[PDB]
């Protein structure tokens, strides 16, 4: 197998939950759903993240019942049988972007991005592969390398072409906690809220 | 015996531009019409078959389409050079039959 | 077991269940576990003439056990529907339509359907529930058997002139290695639990794609390595299945008037150089099918049968001489 | 890959037999398709001749069938064309070449011989 | 049945439907692609079968994806052969789905199925 | 403030090693700008790229920044 | 419906009731809900949506 087909290795980040007796810094965890809602949710889906399961990680009670609100979910019909909507609550799991895979495709040109909530454990590398490949696009595709119309270079993804394009830039979010929200800050951050949807 | 005519018999044409070739069968041949190009020196090598498919090897430029009994070769342009006699033959039935041909020049 | 509900609900297990967790990787774990155990306790027999008269029906039936467990740990792996799962669920069962005539039929009555789908994996927890009961009878039997003889010891000699009771002495002694087991099974349940499983199996089984990163579960792979050395697919089935069955020649081609190799110096290198065979075998079946991988594959191939059919006799009876002519002499 | 490759006399006398041979490699005869003869006339005009399909049936062009007699050699893997009593009116350069077919797009010559110059003449040529 | 809109497939690319089950591979193959496959010797094949036999235009290929070894999907633009690549056991298929190299018996199977207009119904 | 990341991989590729792996980069770079301006390039089926020559030097680069990293992060 | 025929009525009859009734088909490419007629391994359909 050649190294393009392979994919690069993904290097070993000082990740501060590695280590037996090491927990997750939840501070990170809490900044990395904000990337995530901000910037991923427009394609991601968190299917199997459940409202309730943020309260005493990442935020307060109050915080994710008003999160879970701010969207609609379908309700019982009424007297009537006719369908009816009501605002999301702590039982809940967090909405995806598409109603299905083929809008889910139409709205990126034929691919389909997978559900994030188990990535770290579905993929070779985990936090680091997930880190290095949203950190890890060139500019420009190594020379002779001829890229597929669509397509974007990515060293550390298996064949070098894949479908999503670099969506991480500095200071696209504004943190909370004043947190300078670099590249390498924010791929740090939701990488680390995605080990701890996944675990 | 079907029996194409094509046109224009052999006319000459500038390499800054294009050129359209035609034929006519004697008969409704179905698409199952093929284009052929024999070269100065005499090879003769396959352009186009079933009316606008282009074979392997053949610039995006030879066009070719049509229906029925009429049908045509359209090139985009004569450039590097693509100066030689152009044949069409038909298979929609036995015996297969050519057309006269058209030699391609330079003005 | 709903093919569309499956993996959720294991993924239910792992966040909704109170310790569901700890239930999931104690028994994926557990799996890996009892067949590095299951691999020691049958190197074991293998080094110490385990096997020899008059324990050839303890030796058989725990032959049996092996193949009922390995076919176990498969029905389970397809419970959780992932892409292994249903690849593995695929591949497997599609091994029978190597039977000539028959074959295709006995794989779409396995299957239920036109492929693996919901009937498959409904049927195939049913029985992943079934079979463990039908090993603890084999067990049984396997205990009957060991009974009637008691065990064999490291010098291979008879046992008769000195013997301690169980109690105390061995229930003592067991305990030291229940509790090193339970130790290390912990260190990977609670510390490093995915290690010695496939990432690919944390996506769903789609039976469209089939990723290019497949690979069989550990304790698989040397059979796989096997089946991957033939370049033909009923001879290919054939040999892999023979690999097992290959065990049961052993009583009959150990030629030695002594059982085990305590005492044996070619038969010790020997049985080193199979073990270390098995582990290569392995790790080509971790490998993809490229040179010199192949060749390699099917050198250690020719290797692990030729220990059984031609080093173990040819050996042992070198060695059976050898111990004639060093001492006697005329 | 595929080639045609042609030989035979290129000068015949007139009521004399005209023998060309067609040797093919990269592509078995007896695998599918058809394998054609067609004449190139001095005023530049294509005639299609005949053929001999994969599984030797014949297919002659009826301006011809009288005279023609398109054979094969398996072992060799080539075909030939016989053209019987020669006339100076069969003087042209004569191509073999392979015709494929699919239920679709129909025929189409795909590979073509160099070609061979055939003079029918009553002038004498060291064989 | 199923129907696929082969207007919407551009040249040089391959598209997986379902069907019955079963994966069926169709692409739209290049000049230079249908060359290949018709250009193959059969000597040089363990399940010897022209190109022609197997499609009905030469510019679509439409198989069933069901490596004929153990059952696996193989993957598209892979393998030494310019067509597929089953990672399961390593078979090779060619640009015209024969079986090439590896255990396999068999090249990928040829459903049945009809063109209407700029679709096919695979059935 | 910058992408820490980025400030870490332009420290580095100004090392001797670094360097030397540019280079080698470049250098292949260069050799296939010119075989593609060759006529009939797109007709060859032995198209030489960088891949293996960008890999070595991201390898470098990722070793001395990954260690290093996380110690500039929140 | 299949369990209709060759019971109370022929396959070409029971198709011709089956299409009769709009069931839920698989979104179109753009994602959009589509209908479609009827078949024979669909369900008998009730009056009521709830
Ligand atoms: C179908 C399946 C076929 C069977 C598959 C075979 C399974 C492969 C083997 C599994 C691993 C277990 C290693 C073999 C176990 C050793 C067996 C044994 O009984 O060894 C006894 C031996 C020394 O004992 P003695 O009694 O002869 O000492 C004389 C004292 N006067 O003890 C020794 O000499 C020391 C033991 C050295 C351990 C070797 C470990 C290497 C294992 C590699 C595993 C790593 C995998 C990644
Ligand atoms: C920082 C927010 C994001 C994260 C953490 C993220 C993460 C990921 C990951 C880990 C993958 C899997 C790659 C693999 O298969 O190994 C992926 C794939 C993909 N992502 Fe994202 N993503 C984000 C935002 C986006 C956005 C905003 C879009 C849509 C504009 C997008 C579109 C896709 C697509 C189309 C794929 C499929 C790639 C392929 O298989 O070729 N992603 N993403
Ligand atoms: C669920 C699996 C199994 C269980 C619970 C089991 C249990 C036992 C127990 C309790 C003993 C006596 C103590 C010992 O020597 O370890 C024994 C002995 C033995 N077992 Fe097993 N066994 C299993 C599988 C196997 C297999 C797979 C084989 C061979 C293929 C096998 C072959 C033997 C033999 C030959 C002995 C005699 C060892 C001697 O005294 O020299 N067993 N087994
Ligand atoms: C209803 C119950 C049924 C049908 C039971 C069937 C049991 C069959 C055998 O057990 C006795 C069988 C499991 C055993 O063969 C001796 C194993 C060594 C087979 C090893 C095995 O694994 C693979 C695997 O795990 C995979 O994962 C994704 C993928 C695989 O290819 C890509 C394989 C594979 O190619 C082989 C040979
Ligand atoms: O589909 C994305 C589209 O963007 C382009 C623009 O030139 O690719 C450039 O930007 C991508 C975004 O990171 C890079 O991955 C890619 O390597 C770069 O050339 C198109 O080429 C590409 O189709
Ligand atoms: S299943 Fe494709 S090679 Fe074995």
């Amino acid at each position: 197998m050649t190294a393009a087909e392979h994919g690069l290795h993904a290097p070993a980040y000082a990740w501060s939950h590695n280590g037996p007796f090491e927990t997750f810094d939840h501070a990170s965890i809490r900044r990395g759903y904000q990337v995530y809602r901000e910037v991923c949710a427009a394609c991601h889906s968190l299917d199997r993240v459940a409202w309730r399961t943020l309260v005493g990680v990442s935020h307060t009670n109050e915080e994710v019942r008003n999160m879970a609100e701010e969207f609609e979910y379908d309700d019982e019909p009424d007297e009537q049988g006719n369908p009816k909507k009501r605002p999301g609550k702590l039982s809940d799991y967090i909405p995806g972007p598409y109603p299905n895979e083929q809008a889910a495709r139409a709205a990126n040109q034929g691919a389909l991005p997978p559900d994030l909530s188990l990535i770290v454990k579905a993929r070779h590398g985990g936090c680091d592969y997930i880190f290095s490949l949203l950190t890890g696009y060139p500019d420009e595709p190594p020379a002779g390398v001829a890229l597929p119309p669509g397509s974007n270079y990515n060293p550390y993804f298996p064949g070098g072409s894949i479908a999503m394009a670099r969506v991480l830039f500095d200071d696209m979010v504004e943190y909370e906690d004043g947190t300078p929200a670099t590249t390498s800050q924010m791929a740090k951050d939701v990488t680390t809220f995605l080990n701890w949807c996944a675990e | 015996d079907i029996e194409l005519t094509q046109t224009p018999v052999s006319l000459a044409a500038s390499l800054g531009d294009r050129v359209t070739i035609s034929c006519r069968a004697s008969q409704d041949i179905n698409n199952f019409l093929n284009w052929y190009q024999q070269k100065p020196d005499g090879t003769i090598k396959l352009l186009i078959y079933y009316t606008s498919r282009l074979h392997a090897g053949v610039p995006s430029r030879f066009s070719g389409s049509g229906s029925g009994t009429d049908y045509s070769l359209t090139i985009s342009n004569l450039e590097p050079e693509d100066i030689a006699t152009y044949f069409c033959q038909h298979h929609i039935k036995f015996p297969w039959t050519f057309g006269a041909g058209t030699k391609l020049e330079i003005k | 077991s709903n093919i569309e509900l499956a993996f959720s609900s294991v993924e239910h297990i792992m966040r909704d269940v109170h310790n569901g967790y700890i239930l999931r990787y104690l028994h994926a774990n557990g799996a890996s576990f009892f067949f590095m155990v299951m691999f020691m306790h049958m190197a074991k027999g293998l080094y110490y003439g385990s096997y020899r008269s008059p324990r050839v029906t303890l030796w058989n039936v725990g032959v049996i056990i092996f193949i009922l467990t390995i076919a176990t740990a498969f029905l389970g792996y397809c419970c959780v529907y992932g892409q292994m799962s249903h690849w593995g669920a695929t591949v497997i069962t599609n091994l029978f339509s190597a039977i000539p005539f028959v074959g295709n039929d006995i794989v779409s009555w396995l299957w239920g359907g036109f492929s693996v789908s919901n009937p498959t994996i409904q049927r195939f927890f049913a029985l992943h529930y079934l079979v463990p009961f039908i090993i603890a009878a084999m067990v049984i039997m396997h205990l009957m058997a060991l009974h009637i003889h008691g065990s064999s010891n490291p010098l291979g000699i008879t046992g008769n002139l000195d013997r301690i009771p169980m109690h105390s002495y061995f229930i003592f002694k067991d305990l030291v290695t229940v509790f090193l087991f339970m130790l290390i099974l912990a260190l990977f349940v609670f510390y490093s639990p995915n290690t010695l499983g496939h990432p690919d199996n944390y996506i769903p089984g789609n039976p469209l794609v089939t990723p290019a990163s497949i690979v069989p579960e550990w304790y698989l792979l040397p059979f796989y390595a096997i089946l991957r050395s033939i370049p033909d697919k009923l001879l290919g089935v054939i040999t892999m299945f023979a690999a097992i069955l290959v065990l049961l020649v052993l009583p009959f081609t150990d030629r030695s008037v002594v059982r085990g190799n305590t005492f044996k110096v070619l038969s010790k290198f020997f049985f080193f150089i199979f073990v270390f065979n098995f582990v290569l075998l392995g790790q080509i079946g971790a490998c993809h099918v490229e040179v010199p991988y192949v060749l390699m594959g099917q050198i250690a191939t020719f290797i692990y049968f030729a220990y059984f059919l031609i080093i173990v006799p040819v050996i042992s009876t070198i060695e059976n001489v050898l111990f004639y002519i060093g001492r006697v002499n005329k | 890959e595929v080639k045609l490759q042609e030989s035979g006399a290129g000068l015949v006398q007139p009521s004399q037999s005209l023998s060309l041979t067609c040797s093919v490699t990269g592509y078995s005869i007896t695998s599918g398709y058809y394998w054609n003869w067609i004449r190139l006339f001095p005023g530049n005009k294509l005639e299609w001749v005949g053929y001999i399909s994969n599984v030797g049936d014949n297919n002659y062009n009826p301006s011809l069938k009288d005279r023609l007699s398109i054979t094969r050699d398996t072992s060799k893997n080539q075909f030939f064309l016989k053209l019987n009593s020669v006339t100076t009116e069969d003087t042209a350069t004569y191509y073999c070449a392979r015709s494929e077919y699919y239920s679709v797009t129909g025929y189409a010559m795909d590979y073509w011989g160099q070609g061979t110059t055939v003079t029918v003449s009553s002038a004498w040529r060291h064989p | 049945k199923v129907e696929v809109n082969l207007a919407a497939i551009p040249l040089g690319k391959n598209v997986v439907v379902k069907w019955q089950g079963k994966p069926v591979f169709i692409r739209h193959r290049t000049p230079h692609e249908i060359q290949e496959a018709n250009s193959v010797d059969m000597s040089a094949l363990k399940d010897p079968q022209t190109d022609a036999d197997r499609v009905k235009d030469p510019q679509w290929l439409i198989m069933l994806g069901i490596c004929t070894h153990l059952g696996c999907v193989p993957i598209g633009e892979a393998g030494d052969f310019g067509g597929w690549f089953c990672p399961c056991h390593g078979s090779h298929y060619d640009i015209s789905g024969r079986i090439r190299k590896g255990p396999a018996p068999l090249n990928l199977e040829i459903p049945a199925y009809e063109f209407d207009g700029d679709k096919v119904i695979v059935g | 403030v910058t992408d820490q990341l980025e400030d870490l991989r332009e420290h580095f590729k100004n090392t001797e090693e670094g360097k030397a792996l540019v280079h080698h980069y470049e250098e292949c770079a260069e050799r296939v700008k010119i075989q593609q301006q060759q006529p009939g390039y797109a007709d060859l089926e032995h198209k030489e790229d960088c891949v293996e020559e960008f890999f070595h030097l991201q390898h470098y680069l990722d070793t001395a920044t990954a260690p290093r990293l996380f110690d500039k992060l929140k």
